[PDB]
């Protein structure tokens, strides 16, 4: 318990807090956007190659919060965004949406 | 979601024309 | 015109041989029926017990000292061991340091060091007994379960207060703490959500036996509610008028105000909300000095505040409008140092005010 | 005009701050019956 | 200015601020129109205006969205949108169609969205 770790929950409710405070932008969006900074912060992605990875962590920690909010939609639309700002692949957006389909037919 | 390769297809050429 | 309700008279007149100015007067409002007012007084290293009687015949229970350090006590409270039901007494200030004193025992029973100034004012859950607020000079307020000595939840950090959290109060019913600090802010924390009953009772079920790992106190960073329009300069004291808010600053006036607008409810407030009205002001003279907090009875008929002449103003809460009328001022020849508390008892019947020369005041209600 | 608005609207205040203090006086009843309780 | 007695010469007349006023009351009588896609309720837009929240409110140094450390006050142009870093625009078409029904599947339909792609 060194109790020093890299997302301190201020953080995280900050983060929420400013998401949710924008007026420009949808409500799922927002959701979205909520839950990949906090997926970002649980494990301080640094290097852009782990990005990729990082889009697959997301369905294998997130994947079931987002079919449950009906958000997929807006999931493939950052990740398309995400590939728009480099990092990622057609490849990485094809196994992540697949991912994603198969935790909703589980 | 659902739209076939033959509807995407169409939807592209609809798209088309039209607009210290 | 009606020149209010209530008429005291002075019936006693103490005065501490420390001679250092005393700071705050608590009466033990958990005495039950019959049972002798006794009311504690904090100023320079002594804390001393009282016992009122009588044609003011204030007898000197008890008396205690911290001589081995500079502490100077800043404030009391009074609270009681559900166990045995003895009195227990909270007195922190200057050190920062909080001992829980048992006039049974005449014995400081718990000590309690977190906080990083001096501590400014203490305040006891009005349900649990066991929760005392600590309102100190380091931006933080911190709740500590007193029954096993753990420290509940601290409230202060990122959208916390920015200077010292002079004062606090609780919630008529006990849900919502309201925090006056020297950042002229008057954020609204609320120990009504789930995330504060988990803290509470993980406090009650922890052992540290048990296991390795330390409590986790509960780090509460944004407050429910936060403005800084109300004073121009900062909050000395605040307090719970059920669900209005008064407070004091150095604009010699306490200003009876409400979170949101008119119809806004106070339970049903968003943490962004940017609006406050105010109901009306009480307006005194000659308060510039800080540091007086007030206080209301228990039945919160009315409220009384101290002055730095001398005078001891009380405002009739049940008059309709109470922002009207002219309250009831109360002096004496004999008193011209600055009242620093007021206490009322259970039965509003005595108003104890403590003064700056180490002078405590005894009135009783003319009736 | 404006002086009839402004009597209006001070009087409209005055009547909600008399209602709003009579409903704390209410709540303050209660939450002080049930406390001493 | 209501109570009074359309909004200018009367409420200046009657107030005389004052004409100040009676201009500002004659003058006076989701917000990005991108709504949630994955809602039904959801029109259709360019990629330029269904994405604009997404690259505006995202970060490339910390892949995060709306990040802490890096703070831009919208000073440039929207900050070049994704700018232009999708340059491998190189792709390969293959045979194997989708299946039952394909652009592929499809005779001409290749060489009608080349002609398309290839207005330039
Ligand atoms: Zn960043």
């Amino acid at each position: 318990d060194s109790e020093d770790e890299k997302d301190p929950e201020w953080l995280r409710e900050k983060t929420i807090t400013q998401i949710e405070e924008f007026s420009d932008v949808n409500e799922g969006e927002k959701e979205v956007m909520k839950l990949w900074n906090l997926h970002v912060m649980k494990h301080g992605f640094i290097a852009d190659n782990q990005m990729n990875h990082a889009c697959m962590l997301f369905v294998e920690n997130y994947g079931q919060k987002i079919i449950k909010k009906n958000l997929c939609r807006n999931f493939m639309l950052h990740l398309v965004s995400m590939h728009d700002f480099n990092l990622i692949s057609i490849m990485s957006i094809d196994k992540a949406v697949t991912k994603l389909r198969e935790m909703q037919q589980k | 979601g659902t739209k076939t390769c033959r509807q995407v297809y169409e939807f592209r050429v609809k798209e088309s024309s039209i607009i210290n | 015109s009606k020149k209010c309700k209530y008429s005291f008279k002075c019936v006693n007149s103490l005065k501490e041989d420390h001679n250092q100015p005393l700071f705050g007067v608590q009466f033990n409002w958990h005495s039950k029926e019959g049972d002798p007012l006794v009311f504690a007084t904090v100023g320079s290293n002594r804390v001393t017990l009282y016992e009122c009687h009588s044609q003011g015949e204030i007898r000197l229970l008890q008396s205690y000292v911290d001589a081995d350090a500079d502490e100077n006590f800043y404030t009391c409270a009074w609270t009681y061991d559900s166990n045995t039901s003895h009195p227990l007494l909270a007195v922190a200030g200057s050190r920062g340091i909080i001992r829980i004193i048992n006039p049974i025992t005449m014995q400081c029973i718990k000590h309690y060091v977190g906080h990083g100034n001096a501590i400014n004012e203490l305040k006891f859950h009005p349900r649990d007994p066991n929760l005392l607020l600590s309102v100190s000079k380091d931006h933080a307020l911190r709740l500590w379960n007193i029954q096993t000595d753990t420290l509940v939840a601290i409230f202060g950090g990122v959208e916390g207060h920015r200077d010292e959290v002079l004062s606090a109060d609780y919630d008529l019913l006990g849900e919502k703490i309201m925090s006056c600090g020297m950042d002229h802010s008057l954020k609204l924390w609320r120990i009504n959500s789930k995330r504060m009953m988990n803290a509470i009772k993980e406090s009650y079920d922890y052992n540290p036996n048990k296991t390795n790992r330390p409590f986790i106190s509960q780090k509460i960073h944004f407050p429910d509610f936060s403005t800084r329009d109300i004073h121009r300069n900062y909050v000395d004291c605040v307090r719970w008028l059920g669900d209005l808010i008064l407070s004091k600053s150095c604009e010699n006036a306490i200003v009876c105000w409400k979170p949101g607008k008119m119809e806004d409810d106070i339970d049903k407030i968003k943490p962004s909300e940017s609006n406050v009205t105010i109901l009306g002001r009480f307006d005194y003279s000659q308060c510039d000095i800080w540091y007086m907090r007030f206080s209301m009875d228990f039945w919160q008929k009315m409220l009384a505040l101290g002055n730095q002449v001398g005078k001891l103003y009380v405002w009739d809460l049940e008059v309709e409008d109470p922002h009207k009328a002219k309250c009831t001022t109360l002096t004496h020849h004999k008193c011209g140092a600055a009242i620093r508390q007021t206490s009322f008892s259970r039965d509003s019947s005595i108003l104890i005010a403590v003064c700056d020369d180490a002078s405590i005041w005894r009135w009783d209600r003319l009736r | 005009e404006y002086m009839r608005l402004r009597q209006l609207k001070r009087f409209r205040r005055a009547d909600e701050v008399k209602s709003m203090f009579s409903s704390n006086r209410q709540k303050i009843l209660e939450r002080t019956e049930i406390l001493n309780q | 200015v209501n109570a009074l007695g359309d909004k200018i010469f009367e409420a200046i007349s009657s107030m005389f601020e004052e004409l100040k006023e009676k201009y500002k009351e004659l003058t006076e009588q989701p917000p990005e129109c991108t709504p949630n896609i994955d809602g039904p309720n959801a029109k259709s837009v360019q990629r330029e205006q269904s994405l604009h929240s997404f690259h505006t409110l995202f970060c490339r140094r910390c892949f995060k969205y709306d990040c802490f450390l890096h703070r831009k006050c919208n000073y440039s142009f929207h900050a070049t949108p994704n700018t232009y870093k999708r340059k491998n625009t190189e792709t390969a078409l293959d045979n194997k169609p989708c299946g039952p029904q394909c652009y592929q599947h499809l005779e001409g339909a290749k060489e009608f969205a080349a002609a398309l792609t290839a207005e330039r």
